[PDB]
């Protein structure tokens, strides 16, 4: 391990990196799938233990991101950075994904006792860089004073501003893509969601036997440090309605 | 690089900071040290809450800009023209481990992108595995807590090699995808710079007419 | 007077802001809807503590600049040159009720003054009379206890006219100077307007050659 | 009671009267004492249930003070402002009042509760308008980012600053001043402080026979709403002690 | 008004009650509506801003509730107690109440920065009565100290205890009503909602000719504290929509 | 009623609650007073935030039984035998103004009601009205910010008597309602012993067959 | 070992801990899922605050008893009798790294025991040397920054090793005594079951008349 | 570094140690000096960066302490624990040590934000096993309901109680030792404190020659971590006012 030499070895190395000027970069590519392809493949488009093959839905090229700058201040600026996935923008939308769903309400809630309230957009890190205004006043630590004379709509001693605005192609209001929604009021898992096994086959079957060795090792190392045994076989157990050398080789380290 | 005075909190100049007020050069502190209690109790609330988890992180400033117009897809403005330059912020993280714990451990990784872009702030925030380990949010919490140090004695650190991770695992086969690719050498890499991300989720794209298309966000290294 | 688009703290435009996210206009609310989330949960967490004691106050910006450098005296920057002025923040309010409470009740008030000078923030902070209740503040809590709505049932809001009060009183005699005021119809004034202000202790000045002279700081009202 | 018809009529009072432009006005005056005169009075001056007499000190007039702008908003303006005794200046300085030693520890410490933390001075009403610099970090909601090298002192890697400033005319450091310390260690009340009657006396004997009227009316109003009838008794006991009259007239409707 | 008299009348009247043993008693009534007739009414029955009007349900005596015993500490109990909606058990469930359904977010949200974290069902007045357990952990102000070697679920390490529960006729597990839901995600009043004046009228023709006068003098002293003159004429404009004589009375009273 | 050493929290018998501890008499206090600080801190410490609505109130415990078994249109346990006593708690309310404001304003009054039935807490959470002032839960900030002292210079206390409330009222009909009521005699009731109550929303009852029937609840005053 | 059923923190027994309340097994989570967010909520506030110092912390329960009644130099009830057991709980630390740092560092240790005395909790709060490494309190924070993670980067975790806190010690020779013992094999123990314990301070030992004694404490290990 | 291997290392070697039986024991000892001997040594005894010798002032065995129990829960007892040396009870007293004094301060103020208010101490940890009782009230998650009739002291609805208790030899109050003090008010290190390298040298000279290389090591390899080449050659030099053995080895491995 490099846990006991450097400790801090990827936090170090992307700064110097900076440093240095070797901007890291990255391309943001879209795998895109129509509406009515929804339901033509083997498994759940909303089912996040599963991956879009790239063979089937490629990913196309989109942009270029480069990260050229460090922080001035750890925890001003990273520790203090608050990122939520429910932050999107028109011409975004969710879907049912239920672990995304979920999701949705909890990068919100766990800000208001790390931040210390709802008013940790202030925080510079997280202030938006266009306008923002609305009708939400005080909270712990408000930065922003209100000139507004109204702190409500509809009202009419401000005209009515801030307005709400209508979508549109730019610099439209958001609203939600109306999506048709058929069903009971159920917890239940989605029947589709059923299969645990195949995905997991389809990468272990796409690595080169070196790798695959690495993973029987990965499994084998980690297995060893569980205490009670039972765990261990039942492990292994599952690891064999996946493919049975890597079951087996695995066993084998354990000896079973 | 620019020189200013030291002072309190108020704005008070400092003269002397290295000495408590005491009664005699050998007598007791005095209450009205108003420049010590400011000075120990900024320093005694210095601490935040940790997240709950990806404690562990790296970030840094960045741009990104789109390649083409995406208008026909979606009517997202930061996607809308090569020559718009939207701001980033990116951070990096582990997964299980506290702000203190270390880097190089088995472990997936975070992602998260925040592009301050003109019409709203907007937070892709994946991993560096395509899928997650588990399908509804409702078991967030517990897998969490079984990966995490247990609860007795809190050990291990940055570590899923002990019981109650492969407890849960054998007993929530829909985890076994993500295992695979942490147990491979996805679940080590060796540097930030050379990572993948994903977004995992599914999303949708809306255009300007109110066309749906299904979306999912990739991050592939340039180095 | 400047007209801009509401929008989430996060800068995104909203469309309607008449309903939340439902299935169907019949339907339940969705946990999407983040825009209702973000609306609510600052609207839930709109409250701070108020002040243990004057929590019910009034306050206004103002300026201030003294009639001749007082140089002699004291080294203070904001009192050495009539030309120099300071601006003021100054917060009137009464000492028992709570935010809510009334204004027009018969209690001390307090009259604390923020100097924003060159060489730091002085807070001046005294009541409308010249003394205090008690002389240790080891005996605040026990004091203010007493005159504070009595814990069984919480009452009264903004009177000293109840048991505990004047059992304390009673057993603590150095009350009684101020007991005095308050009797008096300082203790009922009728405008922060026209009301006078102490900083009652007895502080320090210090001159530029180390003079210590000591003062107490009054306010009186030219109105 | 006014409490009934305008439970704001202050607040209303000042804001309106700022609106109109008669902006309160206020005249800053000290009672000044040389430091050889501390012990020629018939009381302790660091007692704080003892007024200095005009007669004897006479009130200087030393500035004048206008109030001529409402805030914007109350909530992030008045609610949030932070006062504090124990802020104070080169020039100014303490003495041994044990009410206001104590006074100097609680306006600091009950700051993180009420405002959320240690970072305070950054919201804007609480902020000095001069610089402020030192090597103090983090902490909830902080908003300065800092770029300082380093965050102790003394260092080396930014030449020791921000530096300490030695005291002087103008523009220098804060120094208490020497004041000599004599004494055991001692939970006690100073025997100076321990006549508690004729401030109250000499205070009653000022007052016309119409305030007269009045003060008792108060002890009246007030002990009537006391339950425990011996409280009543004790009181009017004390008052005794203060004015014979004083104390009869308010035993009188009370019945005693 | 006795708010100058005494502010704190009905807080003192009820517990001085309680004191003296004059226990106020009140009658839980149920109004009940078979779920076919959801749509035979006037208006929606989850339109919360519409009664269902007794002479068509009436309402069903179903128990008493006694209110014996102050509490023993005012803050203790009162201030920290923390009530909700979303609190319900097995044999209630919600609606689509729009109304209803935020209310079901808030009350939890609330609670984290009121009574500093999610351990707050810890405080006594708010503890439980029966058994409570699960696998939730920490949080700031922890009470209870968790013995189980599992906080995961499932486990098989405390043979997965607690257990869940599956639903029955007591002693059940919580399900919630399979309500069929069908519709398009959207940000959308119902047009059932869109009546907003004959619940008002039918309100103000079945008050006595002296309830009646006293309406006109409440919306009379209160339009006449509204500094803008055209929102008084807005008002009674709308107060028109409603009742013609009232309109006018108020109209009167303000000049228009 | 049961005597007790006087202590810190850390159960240490204090000797003298009358002083600070000072280097002579007449000295200043000594940061070393550690019973000063504990007794201050607490004190320093005593608030926590009001609540956003419902802020002024005042309740009492109790208890409850149902006249016979509703088994027959509700699986809940607390009203599933008359015999059973369930133990409550019951909060009566404002609105508008804070923990220290009037209790004799006009206003909707708050009826809320802790059930601890041995099968979870049920909290009932009522008006004194039938109906409520909006439709949409995502309004609510807004109403309340309308009818709450106005944002500029906080009036008035408990009091619906200004513009932005009636500027409100005048552009949402929908509140024509409630407001009616809040006009009546039941908007200043005369004591809570003689409030009815109101749950205002239709909810569910369900039977041991899940049978589903909507219900709204009332409280009727039996004095 | 008990047997209990699976509820809400409202104690409501839960029948389906692995998914959220959706409209249709495909559909969106709904808001109405009170026991979804419990859930979450509670895990979403899990984290507080760890220590500014000695984060990284290991405890343990235990007890004490004197060997001999010493009050002949100290009035101290726990230490009064051999037959008095008292209670204690110890936590052992690191002092740099955060919670989720390294236990097996180059580091001071700290040794901190709490006595539940029949007179009040003693705290006797010591690391694992005799001496430590500034004389005032007042410099305290600006020790604690130097050796702490360099401000900019947040490096290094559980290390003096950076140029900080040796540009600290270079320039305040007061360091260097403990420094030493830091550099020492003391410094990097191999487990808290062999370890010295100081108090460091000099206290005082207050018999029965009121006789000062100066006292240091230690703690040698019998292991 | 078994930082790689183990980060847990000696946690797990605690728990696991009480586990199995083998109870970790400690022997608490004091050097007591008695108060006339104050300003008989080297150097000055309330200077922290000075041990005093042994073979001066002996350890003298005092008590046992056994630990024997492995927590329930880490969070909720060991995460939550506060230790703070201000906490003492009589029959024990603090002097003028300066970092002490400033101890005393922090570790009360840091709890409020660390453990989320003044009620810490009714965490079951903090809690004390005798009995606590005074007039304090309130704070965020107070558990202790109070009943008695008074919050305040002294009072008589109460008759006084809980009621102070005067200093004894048993079960007395806590009284501070009346320690003469004498001196002027000063921000001031007392020079009796400004000798840094005798104490570090017989630190040195007491170590078997392999152990002296291990502290050359120490030096050396963190020296060698700094990226600034003149802190190192300060701190070497350093070095030399203490040994200059030490100090050219470690300047030889830095090469210098
Ligand atoms: C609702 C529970 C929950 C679920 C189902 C998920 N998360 Fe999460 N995630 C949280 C809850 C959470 C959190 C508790 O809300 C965190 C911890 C601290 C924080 O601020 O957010 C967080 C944080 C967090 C961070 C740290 C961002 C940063 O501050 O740098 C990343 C990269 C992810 N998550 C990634 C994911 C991915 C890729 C998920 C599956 C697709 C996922 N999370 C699911
Ligand atoms: C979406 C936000 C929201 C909505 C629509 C409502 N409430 Fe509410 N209510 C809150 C938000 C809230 C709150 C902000 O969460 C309070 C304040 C403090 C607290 O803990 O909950 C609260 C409190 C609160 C209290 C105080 C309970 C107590 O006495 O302790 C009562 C009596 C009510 N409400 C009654 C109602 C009624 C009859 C509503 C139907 C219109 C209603 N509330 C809607
Ligand atoms: C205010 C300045 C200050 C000073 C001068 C000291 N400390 Fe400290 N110490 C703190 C401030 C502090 C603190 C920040 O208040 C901590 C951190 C978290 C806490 O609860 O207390 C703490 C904690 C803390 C803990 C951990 C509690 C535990 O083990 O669970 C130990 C062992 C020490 N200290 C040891 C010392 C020693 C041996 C010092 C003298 C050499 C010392 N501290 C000085």
């Amino acid at each position: 391990k490099l846990t006991g030499r450097d400790p801090d070895f990827h936090r170090r190395e992307l700064w110097e990196a900076i440093e240095a000027g070797d901007f890291p970069e990255y391309e943001l590519g879209f795998q895109l799938i129509p509406e009515e392809d929804e339901f033509k493949f083997d498994f759940d488009l909303l089912d996040p233990t599963k991956l879009i093959p790239e063979e089937l839905v490629p990913v196309q090229r989109v942009g270029k991101m480069v990260l050229n700058r460090n922080p001035d201040n750890f925890f001003a600026e990273n520790e203090q950075a608050a990122f939520h996935p429910g932050h999107i923008v028109p011409g975004l939308d969710f879907t049912n994904d239920p672990l995304l769903q979920g999701r949705l309400f909890s990068y919100t809630d766990t800000q208001i006792s790390r931040l210390g309230g709802p008013n940790f957009h202030e925080i510079p890190i997280n202030r938006p860089t266009c306008p923002y205004h609305n009708f939400q006043r005080d909270g712990m630590h408000r930065m922003g004073i209100d000139t507004n004379p109204a702190n409500y709509e509809p009202n009419s001693i401000n005209d009515n501003w801030p307005r709400e605005t209508p979508p549109g192609p730019k610099r439209g209001g958001f609203e939600s893509y109306q999506e048709r929604v058929e069903g009971n009021k159920v917890r239940e898992r989605s029947p589709s969601f059923g299969e645990y096994y195949s995905h997991p086959r389809l990468f272990w079957l796409s690595q080169t036997p070196f790798e695959q060795r690495h993973i029987v090792d990965g499994f084998s190392f980690e297995l060893s440090k569980v205490v009670r045994p039972y765990i261990r076989e039942r492990v292994v157990d599952q690891l064999a309605h996946i493919d049975l050398t890597l079951a087996q080789a695995v066993a084998k380290n354990l000896g079973i | 690089s620019e020189n200013y005075a030291l002072t309190t909190n108020q704005g008070v100049r400092i003269a002397d900071d290295q000495n408590s007020l005491r009664a005699g050069s050998r007598g007791p502190t005095l209450l009205e040290d108003f420049i010590l209690r400011e000075k120990i109790t900024h320093f005694d609330h210095e601490r935040i809450p940790e997240r709950i988890v990806h404690a562990r992180g790296s970030a840094a400033h960045g741009y990104f800009q789109p390649y083409k117009s995406l208008s026909d897809i979606t009517k997202a403005d930061f996607l809308s023209d090569p020559n718009k330059i939207t701001p980033v912020f990116v951070r990096f993280s582990t997964v299980q481990g506290g702000a203190g714990s270390a880097d190089t451990v088995r472990d997936i990784r975070g992602f998260a992108t925040k592009f301050y872009t003109e019409e709203g702030i907007f937070d892709l925030v994946g991993n560096n595995t395509p899928i997650f380990f588990i399908q509804d949010a409702h078991k967030f919490p517990d897998f969490v807590h079984a990966v995490k140090p247990e609860p007795h004695w809190a050990i291990p650190q940055g570590q899923s090699a002990h019981d109650t991770f492969w407890d849960y695992v054998s007993l929530q086969p829909e985890t076994l995808h993500n295992v695979m690719w942490a147990m491979s050498d996805r679940g080590i890499p060796r540097s930030y710079r050379t990572m993948e991300g994903f977004g995992i989720h599914t999303f949708r794209l809306i255009n300007a007419e109110g066309k749906a298309t299904f979306v999912r966000f990739h991050w592939k290294p340039l180095a």
